[PDB]
């Protein structure tokens, strides 16, 4: 406190004084502690109890003065209670630097966002809002005159007061003469509505229709001559079509919110007086009138904060002149009508209040609007792990001291303890409130007081307090009895939705609400169950705000369309002949269709059919888009559709795309993996950077690899320095512009799963504050061009506070059609050199058509003539696919994605087209024929279809994906009959050759019989390491599964080793195991270089590839919301090819790293499933137990071995080694794992 | 069976108002049977025939076992003086535990005054009260005082602390220590455990809470000025008398059970004071026309008593009484507070003015008092017993096995045998196709047959495991073990209840429910298989044997949207009760069956009041006919459809017309309303 503000000096002179005296005698003991810090060396120091005693002492003396003249300011200005104490001490000690308090005025205030001063900062001017709405003050408060800062903010709050009370004088003396004119001429009430805030103007249309209601009331008198409210409606439906012909023109944001205002509130002025017509109501004091909430304005009385009196049946309120800036006001329903009659009742019987009902039934926002109508302060405390309790306490005070309410948001959602706390708290403040209530208490000396904070609290009558309950459920017994309960079950939607609509210039609002209200409904129970949907009263309310635009929207283009013609223009005659329904349902799709799934779009489009009969959404045209999208994905290698064509729905949903990043400033992509989010968000990007000549640079980054303290950037404890983590750095980087960042345009995308922890700074910056605060103190405020972006599997784990503050586009895995990835696989085999590997990448862009390099290599030639002939088994009902769909019904212990079997089948191919570029390499006197080319490709194509789909199952369900493709292909197949396809291999020449004749039988030495770690060849050894080399050779990361003891590691190591490049790193992970082993791993064996394309990790050998065994890929523990970290952290890698050095916070790629890695099975105990977007990359091999003759040839080599050591049993060999392995087997099928846990055999034993 | 045929004298029996005392002799005996052997064979021809006298019917069998005057002591007042001076140790604190709304402590101040022992009450609702009462405790455990702490339940932490102190005191013998409180479930287990409970309830009827009323509020604010308002005060008395009295008889009188208290009553008074002030000016009289009516209806109606109502109906019902009531021909002198009672008699206002002629009036009331003075039908009496009766039973049945563990078993395997049985093997789900999905009604079913299916084999996987056990072919788990605990007390497991039903149903119910529903969704899943989605709509559908039948209305909604390419809104409902086998259905017209009709008769698709329990709708026809701007005719009555008979939830609402020039209140007061199930 007394170095963080240099102020502090002046306010406090004998305390700095003290502090400076006990500070150097401290720091001189922690010296003498620094030279010997052994604890007996310390506690033997002359006097060293006494000195800290003495020390205690002090430094409570002076944290008690402190503490006290906090607490003087405090009183000094009451609403400093709702401030906290380095807050507090922040404002008094910039005193005079007040550009520093413009941030705490929204704490303190109502309204007031800010004070504007003159250019010297010597005198206030007047408030403004967070709208930009301002209020100039009628009498500045000069701070030269008053330099204390609560005696001018005291004075400020005062001015505001008195000087709204004047304008309000002067608006209501204005449109005394809009209420007496049977016609209002539409320019000077545009005029008077711009003159005056749209609190004043509110008012003044209340007090207005008050006093003339009660002047009709008085002058009907008995007689029962009707005329007079007749004339009071005939101005309120005057005043009505005013405002309807002026909100459908175009008019600035903060006009039309107060002329939305105004409809809001003449609506329910002209529902009221039909209401006393119909019921003849002929004299001022009948119930009728009186239960109707009326405002008394007398301009003649002295005081400021008793001239506006609003009445309600018994109560009585005044309204304090609190600014409250363009609040969103409430319909006002019967519902709400009850509501401000019940709570108004309770208030004048001095009781609290206690609307409660289901969530989203306006119960908090109604009390809200009620406290808001009297001018009352009112503070929204929320009730869901933000609740703050240390201040709640200081807020109680405030709230007693100046006068405000208070309301809890779903009380219920306390602890027990915290409940309990709150409810003693608010039961003394309720019971001090009942003590006004007493008649024999005479109130011209009268200080009623509360014990709060263990002091006695003056408390003010105008203070109410509020408890909002959401039940399944009743009120904490300490206040049943004080507290009166409000049943808010069911809000009048169909009324509200109505008065909304009337409100944005509808010419039907009773027939257009009365079908969108049910439809929401229909919507709501027919849909499939989902987190992301929100029917609730705020969707629609949006939505109808949407339509409005639209509408608008609609309303100017024909205006603009006429006006290039020759025309005579007016804008109520072209918004008479329009379709109101059509502009509705197309604000509902717009704003609907993009979260909704697959499955549940053509639901959602029958009961929008049934709602709204014969009228359909035609999807608004973009021409110019559509075309940039269409180059770009001929670019890219990937498939586009003009709509209800292979990949419509994908351009569809990236035009969507671009639709909400349009709308919003944070969108996500929540579709399941393998559905094209990415790849649409990178298409978007490339194509609107041709269409806009913008350009367009993606920052992506997986947030729940890195760590949090990273990812933000963490405060140093001591030793006090900032250290910008990588969001924190990416933003600051692109604020600053020091290579003119803010002429591009940037995105950046969260490519990883949501969670709640992470995300907490990040929902200031996606609210509309667009603001990221950090522990340093720093606000960085997000400029325009930034868009923050997610992709994510699934919301499982998100919070709704995350997914309400974004626009979302659902990315269902029926987007990408089998057909499109078969199509980008053909596109890719015929344009992208398999050799050239990355030097020629760049050479990709430097040609558009690459014309003259249709012969790039022979390699291209050849991988073309192998799409050729692949072609036909790929076609949308060909070999692949059935064979797919057919697979899919096949249990697998990974779960079976569509992606990961095509990318296995891809890699396969490519292996197949490089098998045929070596046999040319080795045969350049005669090359690959036509002929035996289409015979070792069609061969290839069922092989590698075997391998690819049930590599992942079990030797019986490989034979049976092979019975169904032998009876469903047309290639010739393996004429043996008791032989399983899987166990062929396709040889250079067409012909098929049983694996069989490639592994050597041979002899092993008797040093080492049981740990040749060189795999003994096998069949299925054989078999994994032409797989391995063969996925290998695309750097894709492979793993394998299995059972234990099946012989995984073994062959991968072995395999592994026999290539000469690879150099194995291995790594086992376990529970514990995080981004730091690999990186640990990196900074052993590889290291960083820099280089003009950027920071590269490369091995430190050169020209040998790294690969990392990672022994057990299963086994790391998940986190609280299911997701790996290592696991996500390989995924990055793989997929991106790089990650974000975190220390120095910037992007560097792999170039010559790997990953392999082994499992067992997800179903064993320890393990767990894999992530779904990084099960897509991997290729899963399932390594089973050998068998019978596989162990026969295994342990014949072993014993064989064994046997050299007496030479006179070497004929046994052979008849012991069957034995070994008979009597094993048996055992295999004799016991299992379900008589005991433990039953478990293999090759180990 | 045959003896019950043949009995002319049966009838007068079956309807008599005590027939437990005069049961006829129809079980067949090899022997003579002994006294107690004729009582309960009794008890089971009581429970066979009329449940609603099976309490009465259980008296007489405790009568019949444990003597004449053995329940009759607690059928007296409360004589804490001998027990609390012999039979009560001075460590041993007397928990005077009441209902809520209910203060019992004038019953300890009373002793007090008494046994002319000094007596030191404190209020526990703060923490001062914590140290004023351990002040109070020290004192007079040491010299024996007594001490009363009241509302204690607001303080269970406390408690507990005061439950270990009082562990540790060697108390004097005059020391007595009294503990009011409200019976919540916050009072710790082991203070009631080591205390003796006493358990304090008003007396039911109308005359102790009218007398209860009128002694809680000061006789000074009655007797103010003007002479009208003690009339006024004994009209809200009356009124809070009426709606409480009516919680009794929930789910009947009241949708559910609301907590009017007397904070509601001191706020009507406040109200009536205020009005009446305001109204009056310090007139010592003004005319019954000038007293302003609307402003108590309507405030009484929505913010004193209909804050605490949420559902509609119960809101039409406060509404109605206060209409009722509350209205200047109350101060005439032929007022009729209750109608009808008994169906001969009625009730007259009193005809005095001050507050002593209507405490008189009070006293005088009659002590027999029967539903019909609250308006509800005099069955309804005949409804609560028998509830009461089931809840014997029930009780009684969680008595069976935990105190008797000798059998329990063998008795269970043969139980969960028959409940496996009775169950069908599976619910075949139903295919979906690209024509059918556009039916809403294959849509509904769909989910049902889902739901139910996987329901379904969570029950029999259960129910197999039980089995089992029983055997001794599986070990007890935890899980296991506490299903055997709810199954052989017959109380319904958390794990079987995932759609909404009564609550405090036993298991039997249960899974008959469950019979009946799954051969429904069975039924109506092979009509699927065999017509396709368009026999969906000819089909029959029991909406009490759906999951969701508001589901089912909205997809008849939707498909005669669809049909007749009209919009949703423009679409009303309309009900055609139809007794003629085969009624042809309309297109737009779709069958229903298994609804009830509590508390009327449909004859000719008008209703007429019943003094019927519950009448069996036939094949109801539900018609969804274009919102026809039709005037609301004075003979029709907007009844709802509760799911069930606990009317926790609604479905919708029907509108019926009215057979006889029968008052539409007369429907809302006596409860009527419509059930899908039983
Ligand atoms: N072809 C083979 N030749 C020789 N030994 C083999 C062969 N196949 C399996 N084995 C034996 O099988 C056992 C398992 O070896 P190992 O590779 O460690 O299994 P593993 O699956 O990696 N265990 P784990 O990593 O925990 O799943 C060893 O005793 C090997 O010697
Ligand atoms: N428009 C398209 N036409 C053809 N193929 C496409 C198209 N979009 C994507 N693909 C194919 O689908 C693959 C997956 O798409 P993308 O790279 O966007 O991944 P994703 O859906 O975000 O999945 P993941 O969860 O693995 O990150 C792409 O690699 C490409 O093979
Ligand atoms: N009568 C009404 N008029 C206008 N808007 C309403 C009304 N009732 C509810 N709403 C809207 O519905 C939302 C309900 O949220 P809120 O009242 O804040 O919490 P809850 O309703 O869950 O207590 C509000 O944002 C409000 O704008
Ligand atoms: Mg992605």
């Amino acid at each position: 406190i007394f170095t963080g503000s240099a102020d502090i000096k002046h306010l406090l002179p004998v305390e700095t004084q003290e502090f400076q005296s006990i500070s150097t005698e401290f720091l001189a003991l922690m010296k003498k502690v620094s030279k010997s810090p052994l604890v007996m060396d310390v506690l033997n120091i002359q006097g060293v109890q006494r000195s800290l005693e003495r020390l205690a002492d002090l430094l409570g003396e002076i944290q008690k003065a402190l503490g006290e003249y906090l607490e003087r300011e405090r009183s000094s200005f009451p609403r400093f209670y709702f401030v906290g104490d380095e807050d507090l001490l922040e404002i008094i000690g910039n005193s005079k630097n007040v550009a520093k308090l413009q941030k705490h005025f929204k704490k303190m205030f109502a309204g007031v966002s800010s004070i504007i001063l003159n250019e010297d900062n010597s005198v206030v001017l007047g408030i403004s809002s967070r709208e930009g709405e301002e209020v100039m003050f009628k009498t500045p408060v000069s701070i030269t005159e008053h330099p204390k800062i609560n005696e001018w903010l005291t004075l400020v709050e005062k001015e505001m007061r008195v000087t709204l009370a004047k304008l309000l004088a002067e608006s209501v003396t204005e449109v005394e003469i809009f209420g007496k004119a049977t016609s209002i001429d539409p320019n000077t009430y545009i005029t008077w509505i711009d003159k005056y805030q749209a609190q004043l103007v509110v008012l003044s249309a209340q007090i207005a229709w008050s006093e003339n209601v009660e002047t009709a009331l008085s002058s009907m008198g008995g007689g029962g001559d009707a005329a007079p409210l007749h004339s009071v409606l005939s101005n309120v439906e005057v005043t009505l079509n005013v405002l309807a012909d002026s909100v459908l023109m175009e008019q600035p944001p903060l006009r039309r919110r107060k002329l939305e205002h105004l409809i809001t509130e003449l609506v329910h002025q002209r529902d009221v007086t039909r209401s006393l017509i119909k019921s003849k109501i002929d004299n001022a004091k009948s119930f009728e009138w009186l239960s109707q909430m009326r405002f008394y304005f007398d301009p003649k009385q002295t005081d400021v904060l008793q001239q506006l009196s609003i009445q309600m049946a018994n109560a009585k309120f005044n309204y304090g002149f609190e600014y409250l800036g363009v609040q969103d006001k409430l319909v006002q329903t019967p519902l709400t009508d009850r509501c401000y009659l019940t709570m108004t009742q309770a208030l004048e019987a001095r009781l609290g209040g206690s609307p409660f009902g289901p969530a989203g039934t306006g119960k908090t926002e109604s009390v809200k609007a009620l406290g808001h109508q009297l001018g009352r302060f009112v503070l929204v405390f929320n009730c869901d792990e933000t609740f703050d309790f240390q201040a709640m306490g200081r807020i109680f005070v405030g709230l007693c001291q100046v006068g405000a309410w208070g309301c809890f948001d779903e009380f219920n959602r306390l602890e027990e303890r915290m409940l309990s706390a709150v409810s003693q708290q608010v039961q003394c403040i309720q019971e001090a409130l009942r003590e006004h209530s007493n008649p024999n208490y005479d109130k011209t000396s009268a200080p009623i007081t509360c014990e709060l904070l263990n002091k006695q609290v003056k408390v003010s009558p105008d203070m109410a307090i509020f408890i909002t309950m959401n039940p399944g459920s009743n009120l904490p017994d300490n206040l049943k009895k004080l507290f009166r309960s409000l049943a808010m079950t069911k809000p009048d939607r169909q009324l509200i939705a109505q008065v909304m609509l009337y409100s944005q210039g509808f010419r039907t609002a009773e027939v257009l609400a009365n079908k969108i209200v049910p439809f929401f409904k229909l919507c709501d129970e027919q849909l499939s169950s989902q987190s992301h949907y929100d029917f609730g009263l705020r969707a629609l309310k949006s939505v109808l705000v949407s339509a409005g635009n639209v509408k608008r929207e609609r309303i100017q283009k024909i205006k603009r369309e006429k006006e290039e013609r020759g025309e005579a223009v007016d804008e109520g005659e072209i918004a008479e002949n329009l379709p109101e329904q059509e502009i509705l349902i197309q604000s509902v799709c717009e704003t609907m269709v993009p979260k909704l799934v697959a499955e549940d779009i053509p639901l959602l489009f029958s009961l929008l059919s049934d709602v709204f009969p014969g009228v359909q959404y035609h999807r608004g045209e973009m021409t110019a888009l559509r075309e940039e999208l269409k180059k770009v994905c001929q670019e890219m290698y990937l498939t586009y559709g003009d709509g209800e064509e292979v990949g419509g729905m994908w351009v569809e949903k990236v035009l969507q795309l671009y639709q909400i990043t349009q709308i919003n400033h944070g969108l996500m992509m929540v579709g399941p993996s393998g559905s094209g989010k990415s790849m649409a968000w990178r298409v978007l990007l490339k194509a609107l950077e041709r269409l806009e000549g913008v350009e367009g640079v993606a920052h992506i980054i997986d947030p729940k690899a890195i760590s949090k303290d990273h990812l933000y950037g963490t405060l140093d404890p001591n030793t006090r320095e900032w250290t910008d983590g990588l969001f924190t750095h990416v933003l600051r980087k692109i604020i600053d512009s020091v290579r003119g960042e803010l002429q591009k345009r940037q995105w950046i995308v969260f490519d990883g799963d949501v969670d709640p922890e992470w995300v907490e700074n990040l929902n200031s910056v996606l609210d509309d504050n667009k603001l990221l605060t950090l522990p340093n103190g720093e606000r960085l405020s997000l400029p325009p061009n930034v868009r923050i972006m997610f992709e994510v599997q699934d919301l499982k784990y998100a919070t709704l506070a995350t997914v309400s503050r974004c626009g979302m586009v659902w990315f269902s895995e029926d987007v990408l059609s089998t057909d499109m990835i078969f199509n980008n696989f053909l596109a890719r085999l015929r344009s992208i050199p398999l050799d050239e590997g990355e030097d020629e990448a760049q050479r990709r862009r430097k040609g558009k058509e690459d014309e003259g390099e249709e012969a790039a290599s022979p390699m291209l030639q050849i991988q073309r003539d192998a799409a050729t002939i692949m072609q036909p088994y790929f076609t949308s009902n060909g070999l692949v696919t059935k064979a797919l769909e057919h697979a899919f019904q096949l249990e697998h212990i990974m779960d079976l994605t569509r992606l990961r079997c095509l990318g296995s089948l891809f890699s396969m191919l490519h292996q197949a087209c490089r098998n045929v570029a070596q046999y040319n390499a080795n045969h350049p006197d005669f090359p690959m024929q036509i002929e035996q080319l289409e015979r070792y490709i069609q061969r290839y194509l069922v092989y590698a279809i075997l391998w690819s789909l049930s590599g992942d199952s079990r030797l019986k369900m490989r034979a049976e994906l092979g019975e169904y493709i032998r009876r469903i292909t047309t290639v010739p197949l393996p004429t043996a009959p008791n032989i399983p396809i899987i166990d062929y291999e396709v040889s250079i020449s067409g012909e098929w050759s049983p694996w069989q004749a490639k592994v050597p039988q041979i002899e092993v030495e008797t040093h080492k019989v049981a740990a040749p770690d060189v795999v003994v060849p096998t069949l299925d050894t054989v078999r994994h390491e032409a797989l391995l080399y063969t996925w290998l050779a695309e750097h894709k990361p492979l793993v394998l599964c299995g059972p234990p003891g099946s012989g995984k590691t073994m062959t991968l190591f072995s395999a592994l080793r026999a290539l000469p490049d690879m150099e194995v790193v291995g790594l086992n992970f376990s529970s514990a195991t995080t981004p730091e082993l690999l990186l640990k791993t990196f900074d052993h064996y590889c290291e960083y270089r820099r280089t003009p394309n950027g920071v590269v990790l490369a091995p430190v050998q050169l020209g040998k590839w790294l690969v990392l065994f990672c022994d057990e890929i299963n086994l790391p523990d998940m986190d609280k919301y299911g997701t790996q970290r290592v696991i996500s952290f390989i995924r990055q890698m793989v997929e991106h090819g790089g990650f974000y050095r975190t220390s120095d916070q910037t992007w560097v790629k792999l170039e010559r790293i790997q990953f392999v890695g082994a499992c067992n099975p997800p179903t064993d105990p320890g393990r767990k499933p894999l992530s779904h977007r990084f099960l897509r990359h991997v290729p899963v091999v399932y390594v089973d137990y050998p068998g019978p003759a596989s162990l026969t040839q295994i342990y014949g080599t072993f014993n064989r071995a064994m046997l050299r050591l007496i030479p006179s049993l070497r004929t046994y060999a052979e008849p012991l080694t069957a034995a070994m392995v008979e009597f094993y087997t048996m055992s295999q099928e004799r016991f299992t794992q379900d008589t005991q846990p433990h039953y478990i055999y293999s090759p180990r034993e | 069976i045959a003896k019950v045929q043949a009995d002319e004298q049966f009838g007068i029996w079956l309807d008599s108002s005590s027939p437990e005392q005069t049961v006829p002799y129809l079980w067949s005996e090899e022997t003579p049977a002994t006294p107690i052997g004729q009582a309960i064979h009794r008890l089971l021809l009581i429970q066979a025939f009329r449940p609603d006298r099976l309490l009465a019917m259980a008296h007489m069998f405790v009568s019949t076992n444990l003597g004449e005057s053995f329940m009759s002591i607690m059928e007296q007042p409360l004589d804490l003086t001998h027990i609390v001076g012999t039979e009560v140790k001075p460590n041993t604190p007397v928990l005077m535990c009441s209902v809520p709304g209910y203060d019992a402590s004038g019953h300890v101040e009373d002793l007090a005054a008494e046994q002319n022992t000094q007596i030191t009450s404190i209020a526990i609702g703060s923490a001062e009260g914590f140290n004023q009462a351990d002040k109070a405790i020290n004192t007079a455990v040491k010299s024996g005082r007594w001490v009363m702490l009241k509302n204690v339940h607001l303080a269970p932490g406390w408690l507990m602390q005061l439950e270990k102190k009082l562990h540790s005191l060697q108390p004097h013998a005059c020391f007595r220590l009294f503990l009011t409180m409200e019976i919540n479930p916050k009072v710790p287990v082991n203070l009631l455990r080591a205390g003796r409970i006493f358990v304090f309830e008003p007396p039911p009827g109308v005359k102790a809470n009218m007398l209860r009323t009128f002694s809680s509020i000061p006789v000074s604010r009655i007797c103010k000025s003007p002479n009208e308002r003690a009339r006024l005060y004994f009209l809200l008395a009356w009124f809070h008398a009426i709606i409480q009295e009516r919680l009794r008889y929930a789910p009947l009188g009241w949708s559910k059970k609301y907590e009017f208290g007397e904070s509601d009553l001191r706020s009507a008074c406040d109200t009536v004071d205020t009005w009446l002030d305001d109204t009056a000016k310090g007139r010592q009289n003004i005319s019954p026309d000038k007293i302003p009516w609307s402003a108590l209806k309507t405030l009484m109606a929505q913010s004193i008593y209909g804050g605490r109502v949420d559902n509609e109906f119960d809101q039409r019902l406060l509404n109605t009484f206060l209409e009722r009531l509350f209205t200047t021909r109350s101060f005439d002198s032929e007022f009729k507070l209750a109608c009808k009672v008994d169906g001969h008699k009625d009730i007259q206002m009193p005809d005095g003015i001050r507050r002593e002629e209507f405490v008189q009036w009070v006293e005088l009331l009659p002590d027999t008092q029967t539903p019909s003075w609250l308006g509800l039908p005099n069955n309804a009496e005949r409804v609560l017993l028998t509830t009461q009766g089931v809840d014997m039973i029930s009780k009684m049945l969680k008595m069976q096995m935990l105190e008797d563990e000798d059998a329990w078993m063998r008795t269970l395997h043969t139980t969960a045998s028959n409940w496996l049985h009775l169950i069908p093997q599976t619910l075949s789900h139903l295919k979906r196709t690209v024509e059918n999905i556009k039916d809403p009604l294959f849509r509904f079913f769909e989910r049902e047959v889902k739901m139910g299916a996987k329901l379904l084999q969570d029950v029999r996987q259960d129910l197999a495991d039980v089995v089992q056990v029983c055997e001794g072919k599986k070990k007890q788990t935890n899980y296991l073990r506490t299903l055997i605990n709810e199954l052989v007390k017959g109380i319904l497991p958390r794990s079987w209840s995932h759609y909404t039903v009564p609550a405090g149903m036993t298991v039997i119910q249960w899974v008959s429910d469950f019979s009946e529903r799954i051969k429904q969704l069975q039924n109506i899943s092979l009509a699927a298989a065999s017509g396709g989605a368009k026999e969906l709509k000819n089909i029959h559908v029991c909406l009490g044997g759906l999951f969701v039948p508001e589901a089912y209305i909205t997809a008849t909604r939707q498909y005669v949207a669809q049909a007749n390419s009209w919009s949703l809104e423009e679409l009303c409902l309309e009900v055609n009760v139809t007794t003629s086998q085969g009624a042809t259905l309309d297109a737009c017209s779709f069958g229903v069956t298994g609804l009830k009709l509590q508390g009327a008769t449909c004859n000719n698709n008008k209703l007429s009041l019943s003094n019927a329990i519950s009448t069996a709708l036939p094949l109801t026809q539900l018609r969804w006919v274009k919102q026809t701007n039709t005037e609301k005719k004075a003979s029709v009555v907007t009844l709802p459809v509760y799911l069930n008979f606990t009317r926790a939830d609604l479905i919708f609402t029907v509108d019926f017309e009215i057979a006889t020039k029968e008052d539409p209140r007369s429907f809302y007061e006596r409860g009527v309303a419509v059930l899908c199930t039983e």
